[PDB]
């Protein structure tokens, strides 16, 4: 499913990401844009056997278990397939485990390079929340 | 450690322009915005403008025509240029780092006096 | 532009008392309001951001509240080091603006 930016911003706020660990809501919407272009079914096989899944591109070597990735740690303790849904719950919940402090969004390369330093709030202005 | 220090002319001729430098350290200018704020002696804080991590700039509406902010990421320096110096531009000028919509670190500031 | 109206201009109180400062915005700033404290001869220091979050090291006696167009900073049982000035600033789009400031003074 491809979320509109406003529809996603509203869902992520309802799931507690607004100012989570000090990160304004726009950071999360921006990260989702550059990680999965707002698509919940998004997938990307990396050079190393790990594949990223869902709206927030959760990694299969460290966070979710796809049962095909060597060195799999499954820190979110969840099957990767559980992260490819219209409902963003599982993905938000794992993202919250990932972001343990105020540097945690660096977990997403797309965010560190393409969102950090930009007006992430631009992604939510005009959205009803 | 995150640090910011302003450097400036001190006294400038109203028949001249202004140029203030903000040297930062402890962070990359590419990842944080830097706002310029002034405060006339004994008065409040006034927002001048900002340069985002990505280089975009935004300015105080009323002063926009006289203001210009730019930076050199590699040199970790942000610049404020102001022209048409009225005596009312006399103030302590500060540059502050913006981290996700809050000015978390401020320089000590630099005092500017608009002469005759 | 969005203008911030900060009241009162001055406050006279004694250590142990609880004070409140308001800042109302001419337009909805959607929680993007921060507060700063500035002591005599010093630069402003961040106290609260995104309306209610205390900056690191800021004593819990400080609490921010608000939404939409109205916000306030409350200092519970203020202490010697609280005396000085306070300013609110909004971060909803640009340009940004500050409230008029409030001078908290020893009674």
């Amino acid at each position: 499913k491809v979320f509109g930016r406003c529809e996603l911003a509203a869902a992520m706020k309802r799931h507690g990401l607004d100012n989570y660990r000090g990160y304004s809501l726009g950071n999360w919407v921006c990260a989702a844009k550059f990680e999965s272009n707002f698509n919940t079914q998004a997938t990307n096989r990396n050079t190393d056997g790990s594949t990223d899944y869902g709206i927030l591109q959760i990694n299969s070597r460290w966070w979710c278990n796809d049962g095909r990735t060597p060195g799999s740690r499954n820190l979110c303790n969840i099957p990767c397939s559980a992260l490819l849904s219209s409902d963003i719950t599982a993905s938000v919940n794992c993202a919250k485990k990932i972001v343990s402090d105020g540097n945690g969004m660096n977990a997403w390369v797309a965010w560190r390079n393409r969102c950090k330093g930009t007006d992430v709030q631009a992604w939510i202005r005009g959205c009803r929340l | 450690q995150v640090q910011l220090q302003e450097s400036g002319p001190g006294l400038v001729a109203p028949s001249q322009s202004l140029s203030i430098t903000c040297t930062v350290s402890g962070f990359s200018l590419t990842g944080y915005g830097v706002n310029w704020v002034r405060q006339p002696p004994g008065k409040g804080l006034e927002w001048l403008g900002m340069i985002w991590g990505d280089g975009n700039t935004d300015y105080n509406s009323a002063l926009k025509s006289r203001l210009s902010i730019s930076k050199d990421n590699s040199k970790s320096q942000v610049f404020l240029k102001m022209n048409s110096l009225h005596t009312d531009d006399t103030a302590r000028y500060y540059c502050a780092r913006e981290r996700d919509y809050r000015l978390d670190y401020w320089g000590q500031g630099t005092t500017l006096t608009v002469s005759s | 532009d969005i203008v911030l109206t900060q009241s009162p201009a001055s406050l006279s109180a004694s250590v142990g008392e609880t004070v409140t400062i308001t800042c109302r915005a001419s337009g909805n700033i959607h929680n993007y309001l921060a507060w700063y404290q500035q002591k005599q001869g010093k630069s402003p220091q961040l106290l609260v951001y995104y309306t209610t979050t205390l900056a690191d090291g800021v004593p819990s006696r400080f609490s921010g509240s608000g939404s939409g167009t109205q916000y306030s900073l409350k200092i519970n049982s203020l202490q010697p080091e609280d005396f000085g000035s306070y300013y609110c600033q909004h971060f909803f789009s640009t340009p940004r603006t500050f409230g008029g400031g409030t001078k908290l003074e020893i009674k």
